[PDB]
C-alpha cells in the first residue's frame, strides 16, 4: 500500500552496492544491502540475549540481566557463560548500527535529499562507541561496559557515578546538563509557536512569518527566524551529544580523585591575597 | 521462457559451467588446507 | 563538497520591520530603536529590537531583580564585604532555607527570614511573566500554546519550591539559592529517600526528556535536508504542500514504516517536550509523604534486580598483586 | 501509608491513571498526522485492501489570509499528478518504476514537482513576497562577498554566463534566488537557481548538480518580477534532479 | 501436495530467495553459537582436555 | 463450515502468509527455549549426566 | 458478492483446498514429534 | 485464473521441480551430518 | 437502511453466520480440553 | 439475537477480525502463565516431582 | 426533530432494540454465575 | 423511559461500542484480579490445600 | 431569545423530560441498595 | 421550578453527559475503595472471619 503521492518517486537507482539484487521493499520498508545486514545483525543479537535469559533463570523483562566479564580477563574472550555472550552482542549491535546509518544514506542518496540525518545519528552512535569500546580499551579491561538490562544498567551508572565522589562537579557534565536542558526548552518554544501561527481562535484567520517574528521581538526583544531556529536546534542536540561523551571519557583514564579537587586550581590562584 | 536479468538459455549455461569450475577449485584448495591442519593439530 | 547550509554566504540589509498591528494598537507601547549584528547574522536574523513594554513587564523585571539583590547583598555580608573574597568564593555562597525546627513559622531574618523575603519576590516575578506571555498572545489574535507550555514547567517550579514544603509542614524543605550548593541539596535528596534511580516517575521523565532531544535532533536535521526546495517555509508547506512535505514525509516512511506531516511533528515536539515536568513534578510530590524508600518499594513490587558473585576486593586480587610487589 | 489491597498505594493508581492516559494521546497524536495522503493505494492505482490499524479523522478547516478562501483536511488530493511517464518492472508490487523517456525533462524520481498553486506567496501587506534587488527600496549587501557580475560555472566545468541579479525576501531580510544571463552557445534569456546549490567564490560561482548542457532547459518564469508556487517547484526539482540524472556514473551502484 | 507449486503464483521469487538466504544462515550461525556455550558439546576445549 | 473459504475475500493472502511465518517460527522458537530454562527437560544438560 | 480483496468465488476454493492440505500435513508431523517427545520423556 | 506475479502454470511447476530438487540435495547432506555428530556425540 | 461499513443485509446475514459457525467450533474445542484437564486436575 | 448479524452494518470485519486474532492469543498465553507461576498446576515441576 | 449523528427516529428505535437484547442475554448470564459462585463460597 | 432510544440521536454508536468493550473487559479483568489478592476466595490456593 | 446551544425551546424541554426519567431511575435503584445494606449492617 | 428545562440551551448535551459518566463511575469507585479501607464494613475479610 502507498501513500497518494508515493508511486512518482518509487524510481530505479541510488545505490552504494548492490544495484538491482536488493532495490525492491516490502510493505513500507526499503530493502537494500544494509537492510539485509540490518536484519542478520539485529536478529541474531536479540536471540542470543533470549537464550542467555533463558540460561539465567528468568524472563521477566525488569529482570534480565546480560554481564561483561571480570576485570582479570583483560582484553581477551571469556568463557560465552561468563562474559562471551555479551561481546557477541556488543559486536552486533555494531554491525546493525552502522548498517542502519548506511541505509539511511542510500534512502536519502534517492530521494534527492542532503546527508544531514545519517551525520546526526553518527554522533549517538559515537557515544555509544565511546560507552563500550573506547573506554574500557583506555582502562584495559572489557569488563568496564555497562551491562545489557533495564534496571542493571541503572546501577552501573550510579556506581561508576560515585566512585569519582561528586560526579556533579565534573565541569564537563554541567555543559552536558545545561546543552540537555536548553534544547528540551528551545523545542518547546518551537513548536509551541509554529502550532499557535497555524491554530488560531476559533473565527479567526491564520497568521504568517511576520506574525511570528513579531511576537518573539516583542516577547523578548529578539528573532531567530525560520531558518535559525533549525540550526540552533541542531547544534544544540549534537553539542548535547558530544560533551556527554568527553565527560563520560575524561572520568576513567585522564582522572583518578574526586571530582571536587579539580576546583584546586581556582581556589588557589597567586592573585588571591 | 522467463528471465528477469535478460540473459538467455545458453548464456546462463555457460556462465554456469565456469562458475562449477571456480567452485569446485576453491572446495579443493580448502579440502587439502583441511587436511594439513587436522594433521598437524586434531579437533574431533 | 555541496552546500550544506549551516552558515549564509552573503547578507543583505535594508530598513528596519517594525512589526505589524491591529485595532488593539500594539505601537503605543513599543520602544524605538534598532541595531544590527553582523557576528549573529551568519546563522540567524540580525535585527536587535525593538520590545514591549507593558505593566506585567516592568513588574517581572523589578520584583527579580529585587530578588538577585537580595540574594548578592546576603552572601556580600557572609563574608565580611571583602570583595576580593567574595569573587574568590563565589561558587560555594548561597542564601540558605531557615532550620526544621521552625516549622511553617516566620523564622527571624538571621535563619531564613531573607530567604522568606526572596522566594516571594522570585514566585511574584516569574508569575508576573507568566501573565504577560499569556497577554500578548491574546492581543495578537493567536493560540495560547506558549503559556501553556510555559505553565508546564512553572508547575515544576511550584512543586518543589511551595507544595512540597507545605504538605511536609516546614519550609527547611526547599532549595537554596546557590550554584554548588543546589547540586549539593539534589544529590542529598536522592540519598535520603533511598535511591531516586527506582522512581517510576522520575524513569519516565528520563524517557521524555531524551525523546525530546532525539526529536530536536531528527526535525533539524530533516528539516535542513530539505531547504534546497524551500522547506524553511514551514507555514505555507502548511496551508499549500508541496514537495519538501512529501519527500520529508517518504524519508521517514522509508526508514521506519511510519511518519509525520508538517504539521503534525510539531504537536509531537510539543507533548514530549511538556510531557518532562509534569512527570517530573508527579514523581516529586509523591517522595517522603507517600514513599520513604524507593529501593525497598523496587523490591516491593519486584523489579529489583538480584546479584550472586560477592563484595570485597579479597574475592578478586591481593593488596600485594595491585600494588606490583 | 496503607494500602487498598495488596501494595496497592497511590502511586500504583496514579502509574495506572498515567498509563491510560498516555494510551489516549498515542492514539490522539497518530490519527492527527493522518490529514495527507489517505487512503492508501496500491501500484496499479486502485485502493489496497489493507488501511491499517487507525481509523481516518474527522475535518478540520483553516481561514485563509487575502481572500483565498477555506481549507478542508482530509479531502481530495488536489496536487495530484495527471500524467506521469513511469512504467512498472514487475507485475506485482513493491518494485521500482522506470522512466519512459527523460526523466529531468518530465518531472519524475528525484526531479519529481508537486502541483501547487499558480500563484505568488504574498508578505503581511498582501504584496509578492520574494522581488528581484533591482526593485527593493533600500537594500544592500551588508556582508560577505557580493557574487553580481561573478561568471558562472557548471558541474562538468563549463562557463555559461554572469550572474545579473539577486531575489531577496523582504520580509526575512534573506537572499533566495541567484539570477544568471546565459551565453548564446549555452541557451538564450535567463534562469534563476536557488540560493542552497550554489557555492560563492571569490571569482566564480559553482553550481555542481547539472552540467553545462542541461542549463538551456531549465524552466523559465512568466514575468520578471515576480515568480509563482509552481514555477518554483518546478524550477528547484529540476535542479535536484541532476545529482542522480545528470551523467550515467551517478545512478549505477558506486562501490 | 500434488498442487503446491501454486505458491509461486502469490509470491514472487526475487523476494522469497533473498528472505530464505537470510533465514538460514542466521539458523546456522544460532544453532552453532548455542552450542559452543555448553560444556559438553564444545569442541574446542573438548580437543585441548583430551590432551 | 463448508463456507471457512471466504476468510480469502476479506483478507489477503500475501500479507497472512508472512504474519503466519513470522508467527510459527516465533512460537516455535519460544516453547524450545522454555523447556531448555527447566532441570527435567534440557536435553544437553542430560546428555552431560549421562556420560 | 462481497470481496475486499478482488479474488472471486472460485478462486478462493482453490487457494483454501491447498491451504488445508499444507494445513494437515504440518499438524500430522507435530503430532508424530509430539509423540516421540512423550514415549522419551512424559509430562502427564 | 489467479496470477499475483504474471507467471503460467507451467513456469511455476518448473520453479516449482528446480527448488525441490534443490531443498532434498541441503537436507540430505544435513542428514548426513547429523548421523556422523551422533555418532561422535549423542544428545538421547 | 443505515449501514456505515456500506454492506447490504444479505452479505451481513452471510457473514454473521460463517462467523457463528466458526465461534462454536471454537467453543466446542475449549469445552472439550477444559473436561479433560478438570478430570486430571479438578479446581472446585 | 435473530437481528444480532446487524453488527456488520456498524463495524468494519477487518479491523475487528485482526483485533480479536491479537487478543485471543494474548488472553491464552496470559492464562498459561499465570497457571504456571502457581506450585499446584505447573506441569514441568510436577512431571520432575513424580519422576 | 434534534439528530447530531445523522439517524432517524426508526434507526434509533431498532438499535435501542438490538442492544436491549444483548444487554438482557449478557445480564442473565451473569445473574447465573453469581448464583452459582454464591452457592460454592457465599459472601455477606 | 419509552424514550431512551434518543440517546443514539446524541452519541455515534461506532465511538460508544470500543468504550463499552474496553471498559467492560477492563473492569472484569480487575475483579477477577482483586478476588485473587485475598485468602478465602484465591481458587488456585483453596485447591492446593484441600488436595 | 437566548440560545448558546442552537437548539430550540421545545427541543430542550422533551431532552429534559426524558433525562429527569433516568434520573429517577438511577436515584430508585440506590434506595433500595442503601435499604438492604442498612439492615445488613447499620451505620446510625 | 418547572423552568429547570431551560439548561440545555447552555449546555451542549453531549459532554455534559460525558463528565457525569465519569465523573459518576469515579465517585462509585472511591465510595467502595474507602468503605473496603474500613474493619466494620469490609466483606471479604468479615466473610474471611465468620466460617
Ligand atoms: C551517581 C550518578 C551521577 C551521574 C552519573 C553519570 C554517569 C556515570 C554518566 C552520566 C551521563 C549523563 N548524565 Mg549524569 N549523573 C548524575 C546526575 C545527572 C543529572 C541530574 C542530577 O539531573 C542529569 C541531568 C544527568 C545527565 C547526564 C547526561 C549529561 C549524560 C547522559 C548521556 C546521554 O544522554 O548520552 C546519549 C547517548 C547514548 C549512549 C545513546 C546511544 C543510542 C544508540 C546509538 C541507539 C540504540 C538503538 C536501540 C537499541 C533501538 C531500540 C528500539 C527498537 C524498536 C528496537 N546526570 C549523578 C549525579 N552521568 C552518562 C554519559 O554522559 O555517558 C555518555 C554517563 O555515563
Ligand atoms: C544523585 C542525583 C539523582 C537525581 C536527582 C534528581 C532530583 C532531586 C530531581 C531530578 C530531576 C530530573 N532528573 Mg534526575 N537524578 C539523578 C540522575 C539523573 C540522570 C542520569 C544519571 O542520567 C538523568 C538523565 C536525570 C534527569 C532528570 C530530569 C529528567 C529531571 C528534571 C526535570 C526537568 O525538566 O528539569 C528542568 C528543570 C526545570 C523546568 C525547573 C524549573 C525551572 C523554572 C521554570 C525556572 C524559572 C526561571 C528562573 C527562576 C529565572 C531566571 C532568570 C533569568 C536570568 C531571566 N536524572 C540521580 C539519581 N533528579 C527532577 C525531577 O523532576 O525529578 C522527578 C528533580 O527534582
Ligand atoms: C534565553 C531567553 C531569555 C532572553 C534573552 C535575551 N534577551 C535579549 C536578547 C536575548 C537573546 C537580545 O538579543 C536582546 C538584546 O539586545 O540583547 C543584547 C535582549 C534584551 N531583552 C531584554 C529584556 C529581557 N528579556 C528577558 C527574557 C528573556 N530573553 C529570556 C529569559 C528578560 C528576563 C530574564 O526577564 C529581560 C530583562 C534585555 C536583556 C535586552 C534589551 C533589548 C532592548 O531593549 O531592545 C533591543 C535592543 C536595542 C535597544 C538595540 C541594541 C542595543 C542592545 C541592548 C545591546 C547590544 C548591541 C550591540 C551593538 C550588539 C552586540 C550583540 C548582542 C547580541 C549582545
Ligand atoms: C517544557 C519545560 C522546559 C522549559 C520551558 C519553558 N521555559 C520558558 C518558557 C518555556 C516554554 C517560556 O516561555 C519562558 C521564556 O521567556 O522563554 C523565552 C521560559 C523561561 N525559562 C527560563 C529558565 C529556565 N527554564 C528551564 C527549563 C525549562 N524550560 C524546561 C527544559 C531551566 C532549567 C533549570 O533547565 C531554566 C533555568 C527563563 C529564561 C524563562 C523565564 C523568564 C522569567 O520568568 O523571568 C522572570 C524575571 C526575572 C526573575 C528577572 C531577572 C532579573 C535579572 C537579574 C536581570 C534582568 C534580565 C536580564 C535580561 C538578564 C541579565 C543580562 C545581562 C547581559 C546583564
Ligand atoms: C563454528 O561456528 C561458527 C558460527 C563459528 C561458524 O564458523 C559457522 C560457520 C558457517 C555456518 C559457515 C557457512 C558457510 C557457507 C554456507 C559457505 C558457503 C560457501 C560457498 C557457497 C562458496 C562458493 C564459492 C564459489 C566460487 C569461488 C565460484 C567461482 C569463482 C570464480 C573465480 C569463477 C569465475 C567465473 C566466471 C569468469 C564466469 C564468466 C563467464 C562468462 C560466460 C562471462
Ligand atoms: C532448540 O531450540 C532452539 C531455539 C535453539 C532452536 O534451535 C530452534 C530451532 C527451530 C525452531 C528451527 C526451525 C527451523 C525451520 C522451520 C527450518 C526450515 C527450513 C527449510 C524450509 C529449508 C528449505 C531449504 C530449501 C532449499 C535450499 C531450496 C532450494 C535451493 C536451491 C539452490 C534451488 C534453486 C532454484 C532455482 C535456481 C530455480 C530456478 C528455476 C527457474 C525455472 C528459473
Ligand atoms: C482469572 O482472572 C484473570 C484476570 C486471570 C482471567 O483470566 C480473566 C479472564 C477473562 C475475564 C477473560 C475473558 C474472556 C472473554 C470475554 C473472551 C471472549 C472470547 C470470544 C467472544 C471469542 C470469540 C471467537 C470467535 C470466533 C473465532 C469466530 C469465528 C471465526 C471465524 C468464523 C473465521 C472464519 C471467517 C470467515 C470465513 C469470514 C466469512 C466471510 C464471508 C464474506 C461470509
Ligand atoms: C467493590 O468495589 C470495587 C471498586 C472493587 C468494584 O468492583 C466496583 C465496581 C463498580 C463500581 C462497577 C460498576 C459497574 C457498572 C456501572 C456496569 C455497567 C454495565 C453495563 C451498563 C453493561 C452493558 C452491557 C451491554 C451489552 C453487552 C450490550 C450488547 C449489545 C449487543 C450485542 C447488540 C449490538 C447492537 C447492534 C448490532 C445494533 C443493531 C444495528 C443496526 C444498524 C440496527
Ligand atoms: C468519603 O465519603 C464522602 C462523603 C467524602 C464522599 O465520597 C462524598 C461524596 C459526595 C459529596 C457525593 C456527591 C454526589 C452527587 C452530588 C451526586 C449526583 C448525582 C446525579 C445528579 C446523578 C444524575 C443522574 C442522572 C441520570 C442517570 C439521568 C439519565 C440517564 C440516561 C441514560 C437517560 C438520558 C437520556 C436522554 C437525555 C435521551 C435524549 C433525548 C432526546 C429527545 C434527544
Ligand atoms: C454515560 O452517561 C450517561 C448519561 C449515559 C449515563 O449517565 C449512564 C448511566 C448508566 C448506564 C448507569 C448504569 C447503572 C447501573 C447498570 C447500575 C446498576 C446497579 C445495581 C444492579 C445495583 C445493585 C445493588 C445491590 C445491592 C446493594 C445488594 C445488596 C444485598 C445485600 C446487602 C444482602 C442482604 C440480604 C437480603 C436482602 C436477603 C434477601 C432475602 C430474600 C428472601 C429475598
Ligand atoms: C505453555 O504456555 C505457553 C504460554 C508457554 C505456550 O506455549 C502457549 C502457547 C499457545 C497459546 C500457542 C498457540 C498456538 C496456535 C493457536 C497455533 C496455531 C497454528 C496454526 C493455525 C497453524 C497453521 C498452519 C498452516 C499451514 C502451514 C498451512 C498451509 C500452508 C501452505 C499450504 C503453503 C502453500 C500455499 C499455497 C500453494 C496456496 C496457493 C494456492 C493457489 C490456488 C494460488
Ligand atoms: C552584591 O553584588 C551584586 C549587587 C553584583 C549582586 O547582586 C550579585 C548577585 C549574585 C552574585 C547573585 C547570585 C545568585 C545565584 C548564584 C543564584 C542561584 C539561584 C538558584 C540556583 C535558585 C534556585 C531556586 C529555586 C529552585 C531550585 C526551585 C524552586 C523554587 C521556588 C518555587 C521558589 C518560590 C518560593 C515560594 C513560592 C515561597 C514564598 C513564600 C511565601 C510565604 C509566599
Ligand atoms: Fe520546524
Amino acid at each position: 500500500a502507498l501513500l497518494s503521492f508515493e508511486r512518482k518517486y518509487r524510481v530505479r537507482g541510488g545505490t552504494l552496492i548492490g544495484g538491482d539484487l536488493f532495490d525492491f521493499w516490502v510493505g513500507p520498508f526499503y530493502v537494500g544491502f544494509f537492510g539485509v545486514t540490518t536484519a542478520f545483525f539485529a536478529l541474531l543479537g536479540t536471540i542470543l540475549i533470549f537464550w542467555g535469559a533463558s540460561q539465567q533463570g528468568t524472563f521477566n523483562p525488569w529482570l534480565i540481566n546480560i554481564a561483561p566479564p571480570d576485570l582479570s580477563y583483560g582484553l581477551g574472550m571469556a568463557p560465552l557463560m561468563e562474559g562471551g555472550l555479551w561481546q557477541i552482542i556488543t559486536i552486533c549491535a555494531i554491525g546493525a548500527f552502522v548498517s542502519w546509518a548506511l541505509r539511511e544514506v542510500e534512502i536519502c542518496r534517492k530521494l534527492g535529499m542532503g546527508y544531514h540525518v545519517p551525520f546526526a545519528f553518527s554522533v549517538a552512535i559515537f557515544a555509544y562507541v565511546t560507552l563500550v569500546v573506547f573506554r574500557p580499551l583506555l582502562m584495559g579491561a572489557w569488563g568496564h561496559g555497562f551491562p545489557y538490562g533495564i534496571w542493571s544498567h541503572l546501577d552501573w551508572v550510579s556506581n561508576t557515578g560515585y566512585a569519582y565522589l561528586h560526579f556533579h562537579y565534573n565541569p564537563a557534565h554541567m555543559l552536558a546538563v545545561t546543552f540537555f536542558f536548553t534544547t528540551t526548552l528551545a523545542l518547546a518554544l518551537h513548536g509551541a509557536l509554529v502550532l499557535s501561527a497555524a491554530n488560531p481562535p476559533k473565527g479567526e484567520e491564520v497568521k504568517g512569518p511576520d506574525n511570528e517574528d513579531t511576537f518573539f521581538r516583542d516577547f523578548i526583544g529578539y528573532s531567530i527566524g525560520t531558518l535559525g531556529i533549525h540550526r540552533v536546534g541542531l547544534l544544540l542536540a549534537l553539542n548535547a551529544g558530544f560533551w556527554s561523551a568527553v565527560c563520560i571519557i575524561i572520568s576513567g583514564p585522564v582522572w583518578t580523585k574526586g571530582w571536587p579537587e579539580w576546583w584546586n586550581w581556582w581556589l588557589e590562584m597567586p592573585i588571591w591575597p | 521462457d522467463l528471465s528477469f536479468t535478460g540473459l538467455t538459455d545458453e548464456q546462463a549455461q555457460e556462465l554456469h559451467s565456469v562458475y562449477m569450475s571456480g567452485l569446485w577449485l576453491f572446495s579443493a584448495v580448502a579440502v587439502v588446507a583441511h587436511l594439513a591442519t587436522f594433521i598437524w593439530r586434531p579437533w574431533f | 563538497p555541496e552546500y550544506q547550509n549551516i552558515f549564509t554566504q552573503v547578507q543583505v540589509q535594508g530598513p528596519a520591520e517594525l512589526g505589524v498591528d491591529n485595532e488593539n494598537n500594539l505601537t503605543e507601547e513599543r520602544t524605538t530603536g534598532t541595531g544590527f549584528s553582523q557576528l549573529i547574522g551568519w546563522i540567524g536574523n540580525a535585527q536587535l529590537g525593538p520590545i514591549y513594554l507593558g505593566w506585567f513587564g516592568i513588574i517581572s523585571l523589578v520584583t527579580g531583580t529585587l530578588w538577585f539583590n537580595i540574594v548578592g547583598f546576603n552572601m556580600l555580608s557572609q563574608v565580611g564585604y571583602s570583595i576580593p573574597e567574595f569573587i574568590r568564593q563565589l561558587f560555594w555562597l548561597a542564601l540558605e532555607p531557615p532550620s526544621p525546627e521552625y516549622g511553617l513559622r516566620m523564622p527571624p531574618l538571621d535563619d531564613g527570614g531573607w530567604f522568606i523575603i526572596a522566594s516571594f519576590f522570585l514566585l511574584v516575578s516569574v508569575i508576573s511573566w507568566w501573565l504577560r506571555t499569556y497577554q500578548l498572545a491574546e492581543m495578537h489574535k493567536m493560540g495560547k500554546h506558549v503559556a501553556w507550555a510555559f505553565a508546564a514547567a512553572i508547575w515544576l517550579f511550584l512543586v518543589l519550591g511551595l507544595f512540597r514544603p507545605i504538605l511536609m509542614g516546614s519550609w527547611s524543605e526547599a532549595v537554596p539559592y546557590g550554584i554548588f550548593p543546589h547540586l549539593d541539596w539534589t544529590t542529598a535528596f536522592s540519598i535520603r529517600y533511598g535511591n531516586l534511580y527506582y522512581n517510576p516517575f522520575h524513569a519516565l521523565s528520563i524517557v521524555f526528556l531524551y525523546g525530546s532531544v532525539l526529536l530536536f535532533a531528527m526535525h533539524g536535521a530533516t528539516i535542513l535536508a530539505v531547504t534546497r526546495f524551500g522547506g524553511d517555509r514551514e507555514l505555507e508547506q502548511i496551508y499549500d504542500r508541496g514537495t519538501a512535505s512529501e519527500r520529508a514525509g517518504l524519508f521517514w516512511r522509508w526508514t521506519m514504516g511510519f511518519n509525520a506531516t508538517m504539521e503534525g511533528i510539531h504537536r509531537w515536539a510539543w507533548w514530549f517536550a511538556v510531557l518532562t515536568p509534569i512527570t517530573g513534578g508527579i514523581g516529586i510530590l509523591l517522595t517522603g509523604t507517600v514513599v520513604d524508600n524507593w529501593f525497598l518499594w523496587a523490591v516491593e513490587h519486584n523489579f529489583a534486580p538480584d546479584y550472586t558473585q560477592d563484595y570485597g576486593y579479597e574475592a578478586y586480587t591481593t593488596y600485594d598483586g595491585f600494588l606490583g610487589r | 501509608e496503607e494500602t487498598f489491597f495488596g501494595n496497592f498505594d497511590l502511586a500504583s493508581l496514579s502509574l495506572w491513571l498515567f498509563y491510560g492516559f498516555f494510551a489516549l494521546l498515542i492514539y490522539y497524536l497518530q490519527t492527527e498526522n493522518m490529514r495527507e495522503g489517505y487512503p492508501l493505494e496500491d501500484e496499479d492505482g486502485n485502493t489496497a485492501a489493507n488501511q491499517g490499524p487507525f481509523p481516518l479523522p474527522k475535518e478540520k478547516t483553516f481561514k485563509l489570509q487575502h481572500g483565498r478562501g477555506e481549507l478542508t483536511l482530509p479531502g481530495e488530493d488536489v496536487q495530484r499528478r495527471d500524467n506521469l511517464a513511469l512504467r512498472k518492472t514487475a507485475h506485482g508490487n513493491g518494485f521500482p518504476m522506470e522512466p519512459t523517456g527523460d526523466p529531468m525533462l518530465d518531472g519524475v524520481g528525484p526531479a519529481s514537482w508537486s502541483k501547487r498553486r499558480d500563484v505568488p506567496e504574498l508578505d503581511a501587506h498582501g504584496h509578492p513576497k520574494i522581488v528581484p534587488m533591482s526593485a527593493a527600496e533600500g537594500f544592500g549587501v551588508s556582508a560577505g562577498t557580493d557574487p553580481r557580475g561573478l561568471p558562472v560555472m557548471a558541474g562538468d566545468g563549463e562557463i555559461v554566463g554572469l550572474v545579473s541579479d539577486m531575489w531577496i525576501d523582504e520580509a526575512e531580510q534573506l537572499v533566495r534566488y541567484l539570477e544568471l544571463e546565459l551565453d548564446p552557445e549555452w541557451g538564450d534569456g535567463k534562469r534563476l537557481v536557488q540560493r542552497q546549490m550554489v557555492r560563492i567564490k571569490s571569482d566564480r560561482v559553482k553550481v555542481r548538480s547539472i552540467y553545462g548542457k542541461h542549463f538551456k532547459n531549465v524552466p523559465k518564469t512568466k514575468s520578471p518580477n515576480q515568480v509563482t508556487l509552481l514555477e518554483e517547484d518546478k524550477i528547484m526539482a529540476y535542479y535536484a534532479g541532476g545529482t542522480l540524472y545528470a551523467d550515467e556514473s551517478r545512478l549505477e551502484p558506486q562501490l | 501436495m500434488s498442487k503446491f507449486y501454486k505458491i509461486w503464483l502469490i509470491f514472487d521469487p526475487r523476494r522469497v530467495f533473498v528472505a530464505q538466504g537470510v533465514f538460514l544462515f542466521l539458523l546456522a550461525a544460532m544453532i552453532h553459537l548455542v552450542l559452543l556455550s555448553t560444556e559438553h558439546f564444545n569442541w574446542f576445549e573438548l580437543a585441548a582436555a583430551n590432551a
